Parts: structure tokens; C-alpha cells; sequence
């Protein structure tokens, strides 16, 4: 795969973003309101779930 | 499962499925009870595969090859041993009766004492 | 004050006119210190001419180089004030490990670790550099992986320079036999490799850095196969008939890079040509297996911890023109992905880009191929390459990432409890 | 853009008939569900950009 | 009398699916070439194969290292 | 005999510009010796260039 | 070798058994899932969808 | 607005496509300095190199 | 290629999610796909 | 002369004029350029633009 | 025009400016010169940057990337007024002559 890394690029369709990735897009004020989604992700402050 | 646009396979899937009432036809459904909705995706495959060992094996549009799967050609003993489910002896924790709710499995602590 | 020499390393990291041959003299010397003794003047000549020539200062996009050439070049021959700069670089590295450290409380030991490699993880050698040149010495719970089986047993790495190893350099593709230069690397350079290649280079160029590697083996036969390198003394009549003894892809390579006024141009190649006998292998992506320390165990015990590395590779700040060729780019990591190096190399890339324009994001929202996907998995989750592609170039903005690298274990709570942090 | 929208905005996708519309139009429907608690008692908040 | 759009239930025409409507051969052309592609792996790879040469040249790497470690410490 | 797989791995397999003898060139003489005493790795013949090369480098040193 | 290779032919079997019903009835297959289908949309490339994924579902 | 076809006046309406196209009087120029100037906060670019 | 269905006259739906989907990617993302079936292989 | 349908209205170059010559004022062309689809005006204000 | 006078010249073009901070860029320059090029790509680079929420941008509602609909200055339907090459995609693009 470190050669065939082009080969995962040769398809056409894109990644679906990771919760983690969703997170980090959010403001420090709304963050705790409803239009948040991943809050229910979010329960410890050591681990990620 | 096969997903050709991603090239991952899936092995062990477990499926409910059931008859419909208006057709005879099958409906496949999430062991929780979702309704499975992979077989609308054109670009996925799947092979089903039945309790008495029948065979499916569906292309997008609820067309299967239906067949029968064949072992006469494997030896008995080979196919017995390599694997096998397997029946449970008594030890601490279980019920002497069978078929009672069993209660908490031993386990032994990295983080308790062990007392 | 390590402003102006911060402000140098930004302006040469971010500016797009970067001289190609520092990527394959990175790759040639791999870090080995007799290897650039034996190349020493070379890069003096190259230094001083590249940046009389045009401000920014070359060889910044390796720790190895830049740390060679401040403990060796550091005699003399040269203006003083690069010397300067690449001390006050070396001083940068020195200050930020200080932070990263705790030189209040890191007396003794714990578990046959050092405490310091428990409270932050740029002293732990679980955590590796993106871009690893050689082995570190530690390797207690790490699990190198190059195929399906991770290399535990130490005999498929050695490697020997100079004795005409042929089998290797025929099986510069084999995956699963290592080729490693025998130096095994020390903790506190593994903590300054680790500062350089995780901290200071996304901090300096807001990670639109990339890495690539070159194809070496069909790269250097057909650039020092004419028969000047063969031919040598143990000519220089005109510039024109240097050119063309020396072919044409040499000429653009080392036109004004390396070439004053007292020598010509196939001399200046036959001193780089006298580097080739330490010539490596081709580039491989490694995956760290290391499990946790014993603190951070206690949670989550079969928590394996995967973290992919670099081999024999170079971190790139540009897109070299006149190797695409023989080069191929592996964004293997949230840092050092440039969704426009990536294009400009690899052609299903820019026609990625091109059907995706929004993935050009620079903050490590580019799609990683599915073997680094492991972003739970991974030691530098999203914050970090979700703040590098928006923080400032100061020096605060540069030690804040070690500090954002501070540990969560108990003892790295006691220790930052009782240092009032 | 409808189905980014409401996702966006954190609003569910209208689910209605034929006779719940005609309905709509002589009458109308308690369509907000009531929350599960309130120490406020009832809320009204109108908007005029 | 203004052209207002409105949620209208998404309407798509079908085919009920039967115990027989049947999907056809794909024009000859492709079943004769999943017929080569059927015939093609009498000679090939196995995939219980490759385990045994994986171990295989596990052992003989081993076993050679083995007997340099023999003929090393032969010469005293 | 020995002259056709010598010519082999200098013309063939080497491709070597015959002007090049083996007067020319000592190493290359001590780097025959070995090429021939292997049979593979004839199609790759550009890593038995850069070694060549890399030894050519190597002995061309004031060290 | 066999202790190991009594699964992997086992899927071997079932694989020539799809490449022998395949054969056996010409190549029309029949549906029995329910789900609606389009007329107007071309089967060749879910044939070739349906080869490439016995395929890599061999490999 | 008010179009002029051929002997015809006719009212014409068209989006203003951009936070630009609102006049002066509704929202003037130092209210954009000062928006940009904002956004220029938020992508930590406040001292402009 | 095309099928051979039972029923001559077609039929509506209410697309239930309740209901199996029914096939609703059309020719383009065929093409797409017969493209990334060529490449991959 | 149609300056409606233009997509580039008129106050831009009625701002220009008078605009100093710094580079946070040409900024300022470029945060004029903020489109007001409804998916801008849900992507402006939740970075709180 | 920089030494006789003091004045930079081709500083009205884009694709003149391209073309002089890359290839005009591997030598044959005093580096002051060049670097007034770098700080005009720059310039441009951070302005651009201001232009759409690259925080936010990640997604793709149409075929039109989620950055396009932010900011005017990110979709293919508009146009700058001097033109040299036709751009990549036309979708509701149609020219006229």
C-alpha cells in the first residue's frame, strides 16, 4: 500500500468525515447547544468515544 | 458482503429473514430488526447462506443464483476437528441445571484485589 | 531573541522557488555524519551561493541536515551568520524541549522510565518522527511494521555501506527485509527529531508541507551513467562542453545552486558524485504498534496504538519540477499533506482534486488513504492539524504544540499539580 | 438542498397526506410536540430581520 | 394564482417484484466472458497455497541462518 | 566457456560502451569476479549499475 | 496442508458450484428478493458490478 | 426596479447576489471594514503580516 | 440485458424507508462506476 | 448598461473610489463577495460572522 | 525599470505575476526584486484565504463544493473581467459572442 497509495485515489467517490473531524468545526459558544450532533460522542474528558 | 467501489469484503454477517405476505419472496433484516437496505446500492454484492445449507447469491435487484452447497468432496473427520462448536463442562460460576440464567462470569482482576 | 531567524525559516519553507537537490541530498545522506563530512564542502558552497542568490536558507526541511551541518559546518569557512542562524535553530530545538520538559520534578526514575517521558510525549519513544532516518534505541513495546508481520526478530535489519552490497540493491522494492546504517539514535535526539518533524516544521508552514520519496534506483543510472563520473581522475575547456558531458538533467539541477566562480560545474558534480556510495533503499511507510506506558495502560488495556512513519523519505515544502519523473509523494499523515504538491505530482491526485475541489483544505481535512485512517488510532488526532493550518508563526505559536503534547496520565496530573501548571 | 437545509438547521423532514393538508388549511394541527419538561412554563419568541 | 412550490410525495414508477420476473443473459457477449473467467482458474493460484509458501520459506530462511551458525562456529 | 557470460555482464546485461576494456578499469575487474559467480537478477540490470557505480564512488576517495 | 485447505476448497466448491448454475441455466437468473426494479436502466454494468465481485470475494 | 421594454414600462425584481450589493444607507463602508476586520480575528490574522 | 418482468404495466411507490429501496442511482453513476471498475482492477 | 442582471452591483466601484490603499481595504472587496444563499447564511453565522 | 526608475513593472496581470514569481524565480534576479512578486502571491494567497471558512468548508451539497456557496470568490460562475484561458468546469456557465 505505501507503493499502491495513487490506487486509493484512482476511484471517484469521496470519505465520509470522521466524528472527530466533526467536532472540531464547532464554536466554543454553541458548542453546548441542541445543534450540535456529536455530543452524545462526547462523555469523558480522557476518552473519546 | 462485497463492496466493489471500496474493494472491502465482508465476512461474517448475521441476517433475520423472512417471507413476505403478499409475494413469496425474501425480506432480510437487521438482527436487531432494521430492514437491511444494502441491496438498493448497485455497486455491492452479497451471498446469503441458510441454517440447512442452502445458497444465495444476490446481485442488486433481488436476482440470486440459488444452489445447494456441496462438502462430498471434504473428508468428515477433517472437517469435524478443524472446527467444531463446542459443548461446555461445568466449572465455577454455572448452573448445574441447565438452562438457568447464569450469573457473573469470574473474572479475574488487573485492577481489584484478588481476596 | 530567535525572531529574524524564525522569520528566515518561514520565508524558506513557504517560498515555492525551493531548490530541488536538497530533497535528494536529504535521501542521499540519509543523516549518516561521515557521509556529509565526505559532502561537506559541497553544501558549504551550495549554502552560501543559494542564499547570496536569493534569501531563503536551504536544507530547513530536515532535521538530519540542519543538525549536521550546525555540529559540523560550525568551523568556519562561511559568513557567521548562517552559522548563527542554524546555532539559533538548534536553540529553538533546546528551548522547546525545556518546555516540554519538567527540569523542576524529574529526578529518578519509574518502571525503567524516565518521568519526563510520562508527563509529555515528546519524551516518550513510543511517540516517533513522521520522518524517521534511523532506528531510535528504545524499543521496548514498539512493534515495527512493515508487512503482516511486525519485524520482532532484530536479523532482517543490517545494511553495510560500501562493500558492494548487490542483493539489496536489487531488493531496494522488498518490503520486509529493513536496511538500516547501524546508528542507533539516542533518546534526546529522538526528542529533537520528534520536535522537528511533529512541532516546529506544520507551526512554521501552517502544514501545507508535504513528504515525498524519490525512485532512486531508476533515477541515479541514468544521472551519473555518463562516462565523467565513470571516467574520473584520481576537460573543463567551456561551460557548454561541461554541459554536455555531464547530460542535461544535471545542468538545471546545479546551474548557479552550487557553482562560484572558482569552480566549474563538473567538478561540483563529481564532488556530489563521490556521496553516491551510501545510496539507501527506496522509501517505505512503517507503522508504529507501540502500546501506552503503564499509567495511561490502566485504562483501556488491549488499546494498541497505531502511528505511521517515514523511511528513507524527504519532507518537501514545493513540488520539484524536473523529478516528477522519478519522485512519488506519500501524504501519510495529518501534517505534511499538501493537497497541491499531491496534485501537482501524481496525476489521479489532481484529478481527484479536480472532481473534489473541497478537499484542498490544508487543515488536515484531506481524505488519507485507508492503511492511515486510524485518526482514533493515531498519537496527533485532528485539533492538532485543525489549529497548525490557523496558528501564527511565532515562537509561542511553535512551543504551543508541545504544550498541546502534555500527557493525561495520573502522574502527568501529579507532576503538573504539584508544578501548580 | 431541502435535505442540508433542515439537517442544518436541525428540523426533520415535513411528514404529511392528502387529508392531513385540507386539514391544515381549515384547522391546522398541534405539529409541535410538547417538550418532556418545562420549569419555564410556555415560550413564544418571533423574528423580524 | 403564484407558482408557490410545495412538498409533493416523491413519485417514481416501478416494477412489483414477482417470484419470476427474471433478469436476462447480458446479451451473450459478457457470459461468455464470465464463462472464460470460469475456466481460467482450473490453472492458478489455490489460496491455501500461499500459507504453505509462507512457511515454507520461513523455515528454509531460518534453517540456512541455522546451519551459517554452524558452519561459522566450524572453523573455530 | 568464460568469454560469453563475461560479455554478457559488461555488453548484455552491464550495457557498457565497449570502449570501456577492462584495461581501463581495475575495480571493474574486481566487480566481474563476483557479478558471475550469481545467475539472477539479470533483468534488473540498473541496480548492478549503481553499484558499479556506487563502487566507482567509493574508490575514487582521497580517504 | 489439508488441515489448513479444507475451508479454502470448500470455497472453491461453492465457487465452481456458482460458475456450474451459472452454466447450467444459460445465465438468466431469476429474482427471489423483494425489491423493486427500473426497467430503464442498463444490467450490463451490474453484471460486470456482480463479476468483479465474485472476484474479489475469490481473492 | 423599473425596466424599460420597447414603449413598455415593467417592474423587474433580481437577487442581490452578494452582502456587497446593499446600498450605503442601509449598510456602509465602515461596517464592512469593521466585519472584516472580525473575520480577520477569526482566522487569527488580526496582526496582519 | 434488460429484463424480463412479470408484471407488463408498471407500478407507483410511496417510497416507504419501510419499503426496500429501489435501485435509484442512474446512468451517470453507472458510468462512474463502470470507470472505477476499470481502474481498480 | 443592464447593471441589475450585472453580477457585480453598483456600490463596489462607488466604494473603490474613496477606499484607501491598504491591504485590510482590499480585504474588504473580498468579504464584500459574501454570497447570501440560504446555505451562506447558515454557514456565515456559525463561525459568528 | 526598478533601477532607472522606481517602478515594478507587469504588475497588471495575474497571469503575468504567475509566471514571473515561479520561472523568473530560478535565478537571474536580485532576490529584492523577487521578493516583491512572492509578497504579491502572497497577498493574494491570504486574501483568498479570508475569502471563504476553510474551518467549515468540507462537504459537497452539488456538484459545487461547500465553498462556493459561502463566497462569491469561490464558484466558477463568476468571473474575472481579463481573461486568458477559458476555466475548468462551464456547468451553468454559457459564453456568448
Amino acid at each position: 500500500a505505501a507503493r499502491r497509495i495513487p490506487h486509493f485515489y484512482r476511484v471517484r467517490r469521496e470519505v465520509p468525515r470522521t466524528v472527530n473531524e466533526m467536532k472540531q468545526d464547532f464554536v466554543v459558544t454553541d458548542f453546548y447547544k441542541v445543534g450540535n450532533i456529536t455530543l452524545y460522542t462526547e462523555l469523558h474528558p480522557f476518552f473519546d468515544f | 458482503v462485497v463492496r466493489c467501489v471500496r474493494a472491502q469484503v465482508d465476512l461474517g454477517v448475521e441476517v433475520r429473514a423472512a417471507r413476505c405476505p403478499r409475494t413469496g419472496l425474501w425480506i432480510v433484516r437487521d438482527r436487531r430488526g432494521r430492514l437491511r437496505r444494502w441491496l438498493s446500492q448497485p455497486e455491492v454484492c452479497v451471498l446469503y447462506v441458510t441454517p440447512d445449507l442452502d445458497f444465495y447469491w444476490v446481485l442488486p435487484g433481488g436476482f440470486a443464483v440459488s444452489s445447494r452447497v456441496t462438502l462430498h468432496g471434504l473428508a468428515q473427520r477433517a472437517l469435524r476437528d478443524r472446527f467444531q462448536n463446542f459443548e461446555a463442562v461445568l466449572a465455577r460460576g454455572m448452573h448445574v441445571e441447565a438452562g438457568r440464567q447464569e450469573p457473573e462470569t469470574p473474572r479475574v482482576s488487573g485492577r481489584r484485589l484478588p481476596f | 531573541d530567535y525572531e529574524e531567524t524564525l522569520r528566515l525559516f518561514k520565508t524558506t519553507v513557504t517560498s515555492p522557488n525551493y531548490p530541488e537537490l536538497c530533497y535528494l541530498v536529504d535521501v542521499l545522506v540519509h543523516g549518516n555524519v561521515d557521509a556529509f563530512l565526505l559532502i561537506r564542502t559541497f553544501v558549504a558552497r551550495c549554502i552560501v551561493n543559494m542564499f547570496h542568490t536569493r534569501q531563503l536558507l536551504v536544507f530547513a526541511h530536515s532535521y538530519a541536515l540542519v543538525t549536521l551541518i550546525a555540529e559540523h559546518l560550525a568551523d568556519g569557512a562561511l559568513p557567521p551568520q548562517l552559522l548563527f542562524h542554524y546555532r539559533n535553530l538548534v536553540a529553538v530545538l533546546r528551548l522547546v524541549t525545556r518546555i516540554s520538559a519538567l527540569p523542576g520534578l524529574n529526578n529518578g526514575q519509574l518502571a525503567e522510565e524516565p518521568l519526563s517521558a510520562y508527563v509529555n510525549a515528546l519524551h516518550d519513544h513510543r511517540l516517533w518522527p513522521p520522518f524517521v532516518t534511523h532506528l531510535p534505541r528504545n524499543m521496548e513495546g514498539v512493534q515495527v511494521v512493515a508487512d503482516r508481520q511486525p519485524l520482532n526478530p532484530a536479523n532482517i535489519e543490517a545494511r553495510h555501506h560500501g562493500v558492494s552490497d548487490v542483493p539489496r540493491l536489487g531488493a531496494m522494492d522488498a518490503d520486509e527485509p529493513l536496511f538500516v546504517d547501524d546508528y542507533r539514535a539516542t533518546d534526546d535526539e529522538w526528542t529533537l527529531q520528534k520536535v522537528f518533524y511533529l512541532c516546529l516544521m506544520p507551526a512554521m508552514t501552517n502544514n501545507r508541507a508535504c513528504g515525498l520519496g524519490l525512485n532512486l534506483k531508476t533515477l541515479l543510472v541514468d544521472l551519473f551513467y555518463r562516462p565523467a563520473f565513470l571516467l574520473m581522475p584520481a576537460p573543463e575547456d567551456s561551460i557548454a562542453a561541461q554541459r554536455q558531458a555531464v547530460g542535461e538533467m544535471l545542468t538545471e539541477l546545479v546551474e548557479d545552486v552550487a557553482t562560484d566562480a572558482h569552480t566549474p560545474l563538473l567538478q561540483a558534480c563529481r564532488e556530489l558524485f563521490l556521496a553516491v556510495q551510501f545510496v539507501g533503499e527506496h522509501v517505505k511507510v512503517l507503522e508504529v504498534r507501540a502500546p501506552l506506558d503503564h499509567a495511561q495502560r490502566q485504562g483501556l488495556p488491549d488499546f494498541i496504538s497505531r502511528q505511521h512513519v517515514l523511511y528513507n523519505g524527504c519532507c518537501v515544502v514545493t513540488a520539484p519540477k524536473t523529478l516528477i519523473e522519478y519522485s512519488l509523494p506519500v501524504p501519510f499523515h495529518r501534517f505534511y499533506s499538501n493537497p497541491t504538491i499531491c496534485a501537482a505530482l501524481s496525476d489521479d491526485i489532481k484529478r481527484y482534486v479536480t472532481e473534489f475541489p473541497h478537499y484542498h483544505r490544508h487543515d488536515g481535512g484531506f481524505p488519507l488513504p485507508t492503511a492511515f485512517a486510524h485518526e482514533y488510532h493515531n498519537w496527533l488526532r485532528s485539533p492538532f492539524s485543525r489549529y497548525s493550518a490557523t496558528c501564527p508563526n511565532v515562537l509561542h505559536s511553535v512551543m504551543t504544540l508541545a504544550a498541546m503534547l502534555y500527557k493525561i496520565s495520573p502522574v502527568s496530573l501529579v507532576l503538573q499539580t504539584k508544578a501548580h501548571i | 438542498v431541502d435535505r442540508w437545509i433542515r439537517h442544518a438547521a436541525g428540523v426533520e423532514r415535513p411528514q404529511l397526506l392528502d387529508t392531513e393538508t385540507i386539514s391544515m388549511l381549515t384547522f391546522g394541527s398541534m405539529s409541535e410536540r410538547n417538550a418532556a419538561a418545562t420549569v419555564h412554563g410556555q415560550k413564544a419568541a418571533c423574528e423580524l430581520i | 394564482s403564484l407558482l408557490h412550490t410545495f412538498w409533493r410525495l416523491p413519485v417514481a414508477v416501478f416494477f412489483e417484484p414477482h417470484e419470476e420476473n427474471v433478469l436476462r443473459c447480458p446479451e451473450r457477449v459478457l457470459r461468455r466472458l464470465l464463462e472464460d473467467a470460469a475456466v481460467t482458474m482450473r490453472g492458478g493460484g489455490w489460496r491455501e497455497d500461499v500459507l504453505m509458501d509462507r512457511v515454507r520459506k520461513r523455515y528454509l530462511r531460518q534453517e540456512l541462518r541455522d546451519l551459517g551458525h554452524r558452519v561459522q562456529t566450524y572453523c573455530e | 566457456k568464460r568469454d560469453e557470460k563475461h560479455r554478457h555482464v559488461v555488453n548484455v546485461v552491464l550495457e557498457l560502451p565497449t570502449e570501456i576494456s577492462e584495461a581501463t578499469h581495475p575495480v571493474l575487474a574486481t566487480m566481474l569476479s563476483k557479478y558471475t559467480r550469481m545467475s539472477s537478477l539479470f533483468n534488473d540490470k540498473c541496480a548492478f549499475k549503481l553499484d558499479l557505480l556506487r563502487m566507482v564512488a567509493v574508490s575514487r576517495t582521497r580517504r | 496442508r489439508a488441515r489448513i485447505a479444507v475451508e479454502y476448497v470448500l470455497i472453491r466448491a461453492v465457487r465452481d458450484e456458482i460458475y456450474a448454475v451459472l452454466r447450467r441455466d444459460g445465465g438468466a437468473l431469476p429474482q427471489r428478493f423483494a425489491c423493486h426494479v427500473s426497467r430503464n436502466m442498463s444490467w450490463r454494468v451490474v453484471w460486470e458490478l456482480c463479476r468483479h465481485a465474485l472476484a474479489l470475494w475469490m481473492d | 426596479t423599473h425596466c424599460q421594454e420597447n414603449s413598455e414600462t415593467v417592474a423587474l425584481c433580481t437577487p442581490r447576489i452578494v452582502i456587497g450589493n446593499l446600498p450605503d444607507g442601509l449598510a456602509p463602508g465602515p461596517f464592512h471594514e469593521l466585519r472584516t476586520w472580525e473575520i480577520m480575528e477569526h482566522m487569527r490574522l488580526r496582526p496582519p503580516p
